[PDB]
């Protein structure tokens, strides 16, 4: 969960 | 009556979406969806023609990041494919100088660039230029007077509150006043004169002030925040205003699309976007 764009990689 | 055309993003994958906002009858459009679908792809306009620019495409199947260049025409609705660029770009930075398109910074894997290329529509050729002093990615950009800013970012290590100028007839990196704010993700675009960066994340939390560089000062001025806090944001200007547009803020996806007046230096909600999205490129014709 990247915080900065919300996407889950 | 130029529209504000937004492409891609996330919302649980990455989007194809194509649609344009009208200010004046403050209208949505459905255009043509996108060939592959992105996020972290940025937006711009050369002889009236779109170009979508980077980005990743974060599917169920999996993630693969794009060194794509996409050109979209209002006239004939149709997207067309262009050269891609030397290395993929995902949270990609872009600007445009005498009808040439610069690819900034961005990342591929756990490759954050520094390096920067330039784009000749008339020949559908990239060539690389001058790296930036800075490995950025969620960098902002803004062309002003001629010459090329990157603000803000990650460097893969830390985010950044730095910034640095470009000089194309020298090709050349040059630092600036750092920004008040620790900004990555954030929007960056030129309004009479001046950058504002609004918006990104500072390192802990997302973030609603916007700070303003004067250029003869050479120092940032905070101006009023936004009502909304968000990271991975659509920018754009349109008739002497502001609009961000979508992005994340910690908990969800927003569709909220505020637009800055800067005379009475006042933000407001003007519309939504059709679904919550964010890593969405943006530009205006």
């Amino acid at each position: 969960l990247d915080p900065e764009t919300g996407e889950f990689l | 009556g130029r529209l504000i055309y937004t492409a891609g993003g996330y919302f649980r994958q990455s989007l194809s979406y194509l649609e344009a906002y009208n200010p004046s009858d403050g209208t949505w459009l459905r255009l043509a969806d996108l060939q592959v679908p992105r996020s972290g792809l940025a937006g711009c306009v050369v002889g009236g023609l779109l170009y979508a620019v980077g980005g990743r495409n974060n599917s169920p199947d999996g993630n693969t990041d794009s060194s794509a260049l996409d050109c979209y025409n209002p006239m004939t609705n149709q997207w067309s494919p262009c050269a891609p660029m030397s290395v993929p770009r995902n949270r990609i930075g872009v600007g445009v100088i005498d009808g040439h398109i610069y690819a900034v910074g961005g990342s591929h894997g756990c490759i954050h660039h520094n390096s920067v290329e330039r784009y000749e529509p008339e020949r559908d050729e990239w060539h690389l230029v001058a790296p930036m002093l800075t490995r950025r990615i969620g960098v902002g950009v803004a062309v002003l007077n001629r010459l090329l800013y990157a603000v803000g970012g990650f460097d893969g290590t830390n985010r950044l509150n730095s910034a640095e100028c470009y000089y194309p007839e020298r090709n050349e990196w040059r630092m600036i006043t750092a920004m008040n704010t620790i900004r990555s993700g954030a929007g960056v675009c030129v309004l009479h004169n001046c950058i504002y960066a609004a918006g990104g994340y500072d390192g802990q939390d997302q973030l609603n002030s916007v700070e303003r560089y004067d250029v003869a000062t050479a120092t940032w001025t905070f101006v009023a925040p936004m009502k909304h806090r968000r990271s991975a944001l659509g920018i754009t200007v349109h008739q002497g205003r502001i609009y961000v547009l979508g992005g994340y803020d910690g908990h969800t996806f927003l569709d909220s699309v505020e637009c800055y007046d800067p005379d009475t230096d006042t933000w407001s909600e003007v519309t939504r976007m059709t679904s919550g999205r964010s890593g969405v490129g943006v530009a205006v014709t």
